[PDB]
Formats: C-alpha cells, structure tokens, sequence
C-alpha cells in the first residue's frame, strides 16, 4: 500500500 | 563513495526508485513521506555523476505490547541499481544507517520487505502477520450471540469525514501492539488516494461508526468483490457492526480484507468456514537495536511466574533478564548464556506473534532447560492481539 | 421409523453414502472401519423399505495436552437423502447418537466436517487447524542454524516397510495433541492407498527416518508438484533432515504439505516466506460430553497461577472450575457463573487452537472479569503444538 | 421516514446509487436522465439526516402487439441502504410508488432486473428475453438465399450521423413489440458514450433502413462487440450483418439480441452463430388489468372465445377475445384461469407461453383448450425484443 | 474407387475409420449391438481398389411427430471419409446412395445429429429441435409457491441396474406422448445400463431419481466434484417433472446441476427466481431431412386454433404440393399448380417438429412467399401444441 | 482422505  | 544526500541528489534518488519499485507512488507523493525523514537519515551511493544505491529510514511511533509508544527507524526506500548489484552496496548501505538508528537513540528499527531472505541477515524477524480473510457474503449469516441482532454505521464519501478518521485510528494504535503513529502529511496522501483514478482504481467509499470505520472500495477486475482496504475497530460493537454493514453489500459475492490471524469475524458468523483465509504472509519486520531498552519498556503477562535467566544475541553482547509482574528488567552481562539467538530472533517474539517453542524446534534459538522456554512463550505473549498497521 | 441397522441394512447404507459422498472409499474399504463401529454405534432411518438417513461414531483413542489419552466417538457417515431433506432427520439422528455416545461414557465426541456451518448447532467447535504450506524447492536453501549442515534420511517403498511405520506413529500420537490411535486395520487401507492406482493416483514413496517418516507422492494434473500427504516427526532432527530430503527431489518444482500452523518449516529456510501457506481451513471438530471428566483428565499450564470460577454451558449445567500446578478440578453446581459459553466454544477452546480472548471479542463466551478471561487465554493454551491426525 | 425527495437529497442519492451500482452513469449523466422522472415520481427514505432508501419511476412509452403504444412508469434506481437493509423499506418505497403510478393512470409499469428473484413478489413478470449470439466470423458464409448476395451500408463515426439514427430507431420502436421511445437527452447521453485508459472507439454502420453501433472490447482485441443493432427490414439486417463480418480484424462478433433473430438461417452453417448467454430482458407489472388487455392486438388466427380471468389480488374480469381484440369487463362470475399478478406481465408482450407457465403451475386452469386457445391468442406476430437498459 | 453395400469382413475396415474419425467412438462391442437396428443394405461402403475408406448407414428408427404419430425413420448415422480420400466425391456418392434406399424403402423422413453445422444443409438436412443446457446455482434455489408437491415424498433414490424395468415403461410413455420422441430397443437399453456402472478412472458412477410418472438418471462430473450433470430427465406428468427437481435441488453435497434440456422446460419458472435457471449452452438437436412430402406433411397433427386455408408448396428440386390444411389434419398431393410458397428442403425439416417459426426463416429468406397472411397462417398451423424434445443421440 |  505504500513507499517501496 | 558512500554519503548524505543533498537536495541536487533527489532527482537521481526518484530515477533509481521507479526503476526498482513497480508500486513507486511517485515524485510529488514521496516529497510527502521525505519530510518523515530526519536529518542524515538517508544514504546514497553515488557512481564514482549518477546515484547508483539507497536507503533511508523514518521517524515512526511503534506502540508495543502494554500499550507502550516506542521510537522507531522505520527503513525504506532501499535499492541498489541493476548496473551496480552483487557489489557490496546494500551491506555497506545497510550498516551505517544502523550506525545513525543506533547513534540517535532509536530502540528498534522496523521494516516492511519485498523478499522474505534478503532481510534476515541484517537482524530483521518477521514480527507481523498479514492474513487475508475472504467472505462469501451471498451465505453469510451472522450469529445468533454476534452483537446487534436503527443502525449506528453510516455510509460516506471517505475525504468529507477526515477528522473521525483520525480521532478513531489515534484510538486505535495507542492501544493496539503493531500500531504507529500517522501523520498529517500520511492522512493527506490516504484521502487523495480515495479519489476515482482516470482509467484505474474506482471510487473508494467508507463506512463510519464512532468507535470505528471500513475503507473499502470495489476491485477493478473482478466486480463482484470489494476490496476493503483498512478496518480499524476500537471496540467489538464497532467490529461486529461494520462488518454487518460490510455483509449488506448486495452487489457484492465477496468481501476481502488483509487482517490479522486473530481476527474475531469467523467467530461472527454461523458457519465459521465462511470467512476463507485465502492468503498468509509476514507483514511488519523487526531489528532490535538496543536490547534491554527494548525488553525493559515492553509489557509481559502477570499470568506467568517470576524467572531470572542469561540472554545471548549472536553477535550482540549478552544480557541478564529477570521477569516478573509483568514487566522486565534486562542488563549487559559477562555471565553464562542459559538462552541463544539470533537478533532476528528475537524480533520474531518481540510482538508476540512467533512462539519461542515454534523458534526452538528450528534450532533458531537454543536452550537446555525446557521449562525456560515454556516461559518465554508465555512471557512475550501478547495480551491485545498483534496488528499490522499500514505499509511503509 | 428410526433404529440400529440389521446387517441387511448395509447394501442399502452404501448406496447413501455413495450418493452423498464424492470421496466414498468405497463398500469393500468402508468394510475394514465398521469393524471400529461399536455395538449400536450406528443408526438408519428407513422410509416407513429403502434406506434415506444414517449416522454412526466409531471408537477411536484421542490424545489432549499434558499426553493423556481419552476415549473418543468419531462422528462419521452422516447423511440424509435428499429425497427426504429438510425433514427432522438429521436432529433426530444427532441426537440418540448423542444419547448413546454419553450412555457409553466418553467424554468427548468428534468429527471432520462436510461443511463449517451444519455442525456448530450440535455443540462442536472447531478443535484444530489445518494449514497448507507450499515451498518452492527450488530457492529453499536452510539456515545455518538449521540441524545437519552420511544422511540417516532412506528412500524406500512404504509397503515394504509398514512395521516401523507404526512404531514411529505410536510414539508420535502419544506425545502430540490431537493424535488419534491408528489400528491395524487403518494402516491395512493406507499401505493399500500407497500402490499403483490404473490411470488415477501415481505411486507413492516414502522418505523413513528412526524418529520420523515422510509420505508422498507426485500430483496428477501437475507433474512438478509433491503432494505429501503425511509427515509424521517425533525429534526436530527427524523432521529437519525429512524437509531436507524433500527438498532435494530435483525433479519438482514444488513441495506441498497439510499441516499445522506451529510447523516450523519457514524457520529452518533462509527465507521465511518461501515456505507460502496457501490454504487454511478447521480439521478437527470437538463435542465436550461430559464436561468435568473432559476438563479434569486435560492437563494445564503450570506457568499461570492458581485461581477459581464458574463457568456455564449454554443448556449444558454450570460448573465449579479451579485450576492450579497444571492440573484441574471440575465439579457441578447451582453457584452463579462468572463465564458462560456455548458448548461448541468449550471444544475449540479445548485443545488450544482457538484463545478465549478472540471467541470472548465475537461474544461467543461472555465474562465480566477481564482478568479471568487473561487467565483462560494462558490455561487453555497448549505445550505442545496442537496437530490433526487423520480424517475419518 | 418515507417522503418525496427535495433538491438537497440528490447529493445524498448519488452517494447511495454509486454505492450500490458499480455501472453508475455519474452525477451528471443522471441529471439527464431526472428529466424523464415526473413530479412526485420519487421517493427517498431519510434516517430519522442522511438518505438510506430511494427509488423512481421515468415517463417511458413502451410498444406493444398491433402496434400499439402504452404509457408506462420504468421503474430504476431503487436502491437500499447496506445499514438499513432487511427492514422493511424496500417494501414501503414499492408500495408508495405503486400507488402513485396507479393513481398517475399507468396501465402498466416497466423495469431492468440487477437479480431476478427479488421482483417476483411486486408483480413484475420477464417480458422480453436478452439473448447474446456470437458469430466466428472466420467461417461465416451466407448461405445463397440470402437477400443481395456497389453496398448500401457505410462506415461512419456515430457523432456525425445523429439524425438518421433517430429517424431509423424512431421508424424501429413504433412497429416492434417492447420497443420504447428515446428522448432527446437519452440521444445526448448514447453519443456522448462513442468517444474514446478504458473503453475503445465506437463506429458505425450505416444503412437508410438500418444500423449497428459496435466497438472492440478492451480485453478481448479479436472480439467486436455490437452494443446495438436496429434493422426495420431485413435487407437492412443482412446487410448490416455481411459488413460486421467483413471485420477483418476480429475473429469473432457477439451482440446481445432476440431469439427469434434470423442471423443463423443467413448462414451457411446455423451453428456458427452460438448462443453464448441468455437473461430475461424487460419485467412488466401489469398495474390495470382491463386498461391493459383492451390496449393490446392479439392474433387473427384463433377463433372467438370467453373466459373469466382472475389476477391473485387484482380484480376478476369477463375476458372476450375474437378478431385480434379484446373485451375485459368486471365480474363475479366463477373463475377458469386464475395466476398472480407477474405471471400476467410475462404473458403479455408473448414471448413466454401459458402452456408453459401452466406446466409449472404459476397459472391455473381446467380447461386444456383455453390453454391451447391462450398461448395463441398472446403470441405477438412480430417478434419480442428489448429497447435499452433503463 | 466403386461404391457397394458391406460383407461381414469389411466391418473391422469400418471400425477403424470410426476410431480414426470419431474421438466419442462408442468401441467395437457397443457398436455390433447398434448394428442390429441397421437393416439388410441399410449401409455403404468405399474401399481404394483392399482397404475401406469411405462409410455410411442407416437405422430403423421411429420419430414421434405432433399429434402423438409415430413416423418409421432413417437414422442416419456412421457417415466417416478417410482423411486420406477427402475432397474427392465419396461423402456425395454415399449419401446419393442411401437416400436412394430410404426413398425405395418407404421412409417418410430420414434424421441425424450433427458434427457440424455447415455440412448437412446442401443434402436437404435442416435443424429441426432445439438442445439447452440449463445451469441451476442448487444452493440458491428456492421453489415457488404455486410448485406442486410443496407428508412423505414419491421419489426414491435408487441404483439404475437395479430397475429396469421402471425406466422403460416410463419412457415408452413419455416418447409417444413428446414430439420428437424415438423408440428405445432392447439393444440400447443394454448400452445405457452397461455405461451406468462405475468406470475404471473415467466416469463416475451413475444414480438414479426414480417417480411412478417420471424419472432421472445424474453422475458427479469428473473434474468438477461440486456439480452433478442430469444425462436424461424423462417425466410423463407435471408432478413427476417437479417432484424430480426438488431431489436433485436436494443434493446438499454438490453446487451446480447441469441438464441438456429443451427451450420450453418449465423448471426456471417453478422457482421463486428464474434467473437462477441459466442457460449456459445452445445447439441445434436432431436435424431432419423430409423424403416423401406427402406422407410427412398428411402424418403430421396440426393447430386447431387455426382456420381452414389451402396454398401450393414447391420444394426447390423435389416437385411441388399443393396442401389444405383443417381442423388438426392436412391433405397434401402433388401438382403443376403455381407456388404461393417456394423452400429448400431442409427448410421443410425444420419447421417440420415446429422449432423454427416461419416468419424467422421468411425474414432470412429462407422460404419465399409474397402473402403475409399465409406466412402468419403456416407459423400458427406447424406450431406444436406439445413441446419439441430430444430424444438420444444416435 | 477418508470415510466421509
Ligand atoms: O549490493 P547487493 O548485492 O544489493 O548486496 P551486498 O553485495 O551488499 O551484500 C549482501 C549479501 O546478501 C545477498 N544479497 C544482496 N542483495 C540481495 C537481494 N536484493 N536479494 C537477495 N539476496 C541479496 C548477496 O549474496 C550478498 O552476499 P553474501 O550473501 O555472500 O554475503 N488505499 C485506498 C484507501 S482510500
Ligand atoms: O433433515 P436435515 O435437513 O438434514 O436436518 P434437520 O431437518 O434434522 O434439522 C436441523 C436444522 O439444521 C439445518 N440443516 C439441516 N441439515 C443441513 C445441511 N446438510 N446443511 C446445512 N444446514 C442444515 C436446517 O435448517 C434444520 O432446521 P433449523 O436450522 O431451522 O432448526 N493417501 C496416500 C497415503 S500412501
Ligand atoms: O431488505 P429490504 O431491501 O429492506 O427489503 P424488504 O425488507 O422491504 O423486503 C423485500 C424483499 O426483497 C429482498 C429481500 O429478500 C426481502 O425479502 P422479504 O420480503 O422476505 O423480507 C425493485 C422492486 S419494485
């Protein structure tokens, strides 16, 4: 869900 | 040659990432997420010119069994180039950012991993479960002593109702093990992310209880499932109300969530078999920096008998432990170790998702006197069941 | 009418079961486990005459924590035409069944469900856990730590090699919650299933070990796919070096495995997450009959401190319940209860799988004390992990 | 609770029709669409405020046998809310609707099913049947009876040729049985629908006496879709058909039709043109019995006969039908054919038999000739087909 | 290459052609029992010269048409070219052949099952019933009110082997009374017994649903252990139609029941949703071919609904009848007499058991006819009162 | 993998  | 960042190294940073990244949010977004980056909290390896190699670590709150807020490294945006692999930059990378976590006083660091065998050499356990639960709400009937048999849940556009949102999930982590901490500029990027995308993602849409809400939304291939994205529950009313609410989705064959392996639903429902867990895998992963800081601020079971014992870490140091009433005090020693393990090992325990028995029978930790391990499992058992709170 | 089958009643028996069961072993197989029915262990309905509703428990041998073994009624063969569905039949014939698995003094019945949602109105819950693991064989490489790093590990013909077979399982269920007795007959079909079935089933090999054996076989849709279909490891040297056998079958790609969610086969790895749980779903189900001779003859944690309540089965009694030094005392009463729980509740809370804490969150058990409800979470838990023999 | 909604609940309504419609045309693509909901044609349900309940009928006009042409309330947008489902509400929202529409003076009342058990039990009866072919146009030849074996049919861009598509639906509404009119805003929002990250390109073939609007579905690349073809002769239709499998491109073409359609018997091979899928179409709730029987053409072909009909909880009538008409006036008169109100619905438009309805029981008789007398009496001359989605 | 009818020594030749060309090859053993329902010259051969290369045949059979009469009938089946000997005259050459032989035999009607669509229109074979596969969703299924039989049930649950007996009366019963209908001989009530019977990992063992009017042979399917195929439902009455469904509806274990039915089952319509009913397939059935215009069209019953009209009929190449059609029956005999109605003689074999309307095949073009009137007429009048069915598969 |  998110970033890396 | 291995430094800081400066701003004219970004540009480069964002290049490596969307290269690396498939699910990259994107340069404007993750302008959002470098102002949780302090200063000196990231590295670059520049190619002699080019970035070729990072990594970075945020400023996170992780709430930790006992209802204890903990700082916490939180690693991320960790790449090494294609051009430049095999080469000694991830581990060169890897420390030093340990040196910084551990230089400004950071506990823990924590991380969310996109293979399961590059982390564990680095002293990162599996200390989360995800757990995909999948309903059939066509046969779902609830149980007769399922609460709630007017209705308190409503259904609203999830960007006109930010400030419940906020006021239930700060509830939520505070008193959840695995809960962190989100900031502004993170709720920012969750209501944008609610906003019917050109030719993608549809329409997410909530439903809203005072102890609790469901994000969800209807997944983009098959129409007959809703993905639902994130339910936080402060109190089982909440829980059972919004998945009844959830269940009375009649479009809808299935309902699916990504929850923990403690979930309460099946137990809602007449026939338990309803709710699939049709998909099992590590969520939150843990590196224990400072070890007795860390076992002293957590909370352990009233439950269990006091018990004094010798604590190796492999290569890192050993400590006396003594637990009783519930909490522990834990100093650097010279004396015999009674219990040995990996760092990563002890990130596993440390939420209280793995057993020290299930670890033991791996030969993962080792231990003569049986009765010690007993009383580790029940020790760094948790009272309030782990959750997994949000990537990062 | 409703009554004990005569023998003449068997040919029309096997032609129920052959219609209600897809998996019907078959009237010669089914044959071998009738021996295992008791004296009035079985009951038909006939049509005022052909056969339309049946059900019988054989007497099989469970072992519960702290290795105590009690007579068990397996439930099985339950079936209802559906000629004559929906008509009081299957009510009728669970109950009597139930009148006559209590008039024999077992404290316990069990069962293998059909479906999740028929079974919980007659007071079983679900007991155990299966749980599918899937390893990619290929990039499994062990942990260090891992035991082993010549092979005591044979490859051999499992009918060859039925004698020490037996012996590794007698010691197993004996020391494993949830381990079932395994008479002659029973093994007389498994070594049977082993052979080469025409253009169905491949054959089976087995991997033997002094403390342990492996069985399997190759699937018949994918080639590169190892179905063991029972792993069955007393020492964590045996179960080790069996994984480490199984993953050197060159040939496949990958290696599945129902098995228990304690397995610590993703702990032995270098990569935790390519041991992929793939599938989950509830094994064994547990009827409490006599609730005091169930509760007393399991054994209990030591760790947790002595304490006292009284617990309530829905339309069950009420029951005065002390636990302390690892052991309990159960007894009747008319004193008022601090817990209360449908009887199902009591079953999956029994062998250890499922925590009070997240049955108490759904409403399934009710208690005002919270700290009671602390205390049954750690009692109720199992030493040993909690395994599902075989299905019957 | 229950009340006709005010310009402030549509915000709420829209929430609730995206919540509960995944094929939900947008806000502004249902303001549209309102304009065809009369005065007090709505209702909502408010909690207590925030709407929980709401439903709609449109002034439709639905084309009947003989030709002929009813008013008649299209029942859509009904929706409850996921919270206050299994209380009562969509009973109550049916019900106000109902008697609005009687009191209006609908004969008949009209809607799309999103399940087919739900309607059964407020009087709305299958009427039309949904019928998709699909045509492996690499094998397709046309047989040598097929009618013109220069071409009149064009490739054209649907935008352009607004006029003629309106003229062709226009002359092919009036004279097939379940045909409706389109408004002005319906014709606004099909062409909005042609241009183009989701769906393809719509085009268009265009004959003076017919059309076919289609486009390549998104994931299949080998597959045309024909989202809707009107044909008024059959030239028109065969040709309209040869040019669709002129498509070089695609190996396969489907549309959703009729199943009376002569597209197999214009091939060479019948089973080139298989029938993928099959759904019921348009639900009819016959709201006044006699206003409705009366309206109707029946067939020429059935000698005159009387009968005494009874509807469950819907009046007893003297039905007398001879010469492709009927009379239908009150009666207590013992009755021979009695059937719930939706069994009626499906009767009417004569693509369901009542020999077939009568062999599951859903209307009752003693009399086999008057079964035999009735199936022919409603069968439609021309064949059943269904207009649009509404 | 010469065509001649076949000795007892070229029957292996022709079982290999079959095992080559048709994959659903029955086997030699069920095969030799078929061949007790083809009579003396009822087959043709080709061989190269040797080796036989080209195949066909016919059986005794007997087709129920409207009116509840019963027709004697070619059935054309085995038709196999070697794939050596293909676009070459043979497949002409034997159908030529046997057409002759049915025409000197006195068959009013000749029938067949399709392997394509497309081959057996140009040898006068029109698809004349309709298949549908109905899909029920059991585990949703709830019946209406207004379903018979809503006390102890009729139906039993039953081995096939077992009762016989019970499943030919039954559907002796049912296929004089059902358009469409074949006479079921011994022989193949030994073949459809011998199949029910557990394969060794093939089939699934077949049970049975047995009512006094009605009965239901069903087997789990082999890859899908969650949905039951229904391979023949026969019901005399609209009770044992109903009764029947309830039991298989019954069937807890499994998911989905499947049936290769007709369009006019009426099983969508005893459930409180139709639309569970789903038709997942749909094929054209039994394909006939009409041989003796006036013995077919006279045998034929008729819709008394309609009034009395008279017309001329031609067939493209076989002649052209004038007809009279009246109160249920018809009078046809051959004339000179200009065509009100032009048609191929397929198009005959299809509105013949009253699946294709008229006006579908008028509106393709199909048949020519410049009175709408007497098109509005012939749909009303080859219209069956009874449902056209699908007997077996030959 | 049995009985039932
Ligand atoms: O450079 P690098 O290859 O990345 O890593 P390094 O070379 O620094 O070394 C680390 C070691 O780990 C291994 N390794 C390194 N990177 C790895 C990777 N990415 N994957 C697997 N293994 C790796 C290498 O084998 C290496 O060597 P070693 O294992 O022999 O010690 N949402 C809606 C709401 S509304
Ligand atoms: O008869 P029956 O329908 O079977 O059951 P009964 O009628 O006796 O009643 C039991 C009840 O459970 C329900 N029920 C019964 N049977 C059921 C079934 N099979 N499934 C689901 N629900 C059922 C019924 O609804 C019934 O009624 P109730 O729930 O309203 O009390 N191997 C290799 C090694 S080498
Ligand atoms: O739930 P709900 O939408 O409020 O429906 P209601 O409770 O009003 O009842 C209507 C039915 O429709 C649907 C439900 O199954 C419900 O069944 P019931 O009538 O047996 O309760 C569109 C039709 S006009």
């Amino acid at each position: 869900p998110a970033k890396k | 040659t291995l430094c800081s960042p400066t701003e004219d190294d970004w540009p480069g940073m964002f290049l490596l990432a969307a290269a690396s990244f498939t699910d990259f949010i994107g340069p404007e977004s993750a302008t959002a997420w470098r102002t949780l980056v302090p200063t000196d909290g990231a590295v670059v390896v520049r190619d002699g010119s080019e970035v070729v190699g990072m990594a970075l670590y945020m400023d996170l709150r992780l709430t930790v069994p006992g209802e204890v807020v903990l700082p916490t490294a939180g690693l991320s945006f960790v790449a090494v180039a294609p051009t430049h692999r095999r080469r000694g930059l991830l581990r060169a990378m890897c420390a030093e950012l340990h040196r910084r976590i551990a230089d400004s006083g950071y506990p823990v660091a924590a991380l969310h991993a996109s293979e399961g065998g590059i982390y564990g050499r680095f002293g990162y356990g599996p200390a989360t479960t995800l757990h995909e639960l999948t309903v059939d709400r066509r046969f779902a009937r609830f149980h007769a002593d399922a609460p709630g048999g007017g209705s308190s849940v409503r259904l609203v556009r999830p960007t006109e109702h930010r400030g419940e949102f906020e006021a239930i999930y700060e509830r939520w982590r505070q008193q959840v093990p695995g809960g962190l901490l989100r900031p502004q500029v993170l709720w920012d990027e969750l209501l944008a992310e609610c906003k019917a995308a050109p030719g993608g993602d549809r329409e997410s849409f909530a439903l809203l209880h005072p102890d609790g809400y469901a994000l969800y939304r209807v997944d983009r291939t098959d129409l007959k499932l809703a993905r639902v994205s994130e339910l936080r529950a402060v109190t089982a009313d909440a829980h059972c109300a919004l998945w009844r609410a959830l269940i009375g989705l009649d479009s809808m064959e299935r309902i699916s969530i990504i929850t923990h392996p403690q979930d309460p639903l099946p137990h809602l429902l007449t026939d338990t078999r309803l709710a699939r867990t049709t998909w099992r895998q590590d969520g939150l992963w843990l590196r224990i920096m400072n070890v007795p800081a860390a076992l002293e601020a957590r909370g352990y079971a009233h439950e269990v008998g006091e018990f004094s014992t010798v604590l190796e870490v492999s290569d890192g140091g050993r400590f006396a432990l003594k637990i009783g009433d519930g909490r522990a005090r834990c100093t650097p020693t010279d004396a015999a170790a009674e219990i040995e393990m990996d760092r990563d090992v002890l990130g596993s325990l440390y939420l209280g998702a793995h057993r020290a028995s299930t670890l033991a029978a791996a030969n993962r930790l080792r231990t003569k006197d049986s009765q010690l391990l007993r009383r580790l499992d029940a020790a760094f058992a948790s009272d309030v069941p782990v959750q997994t709170a949000f990537e990062f």
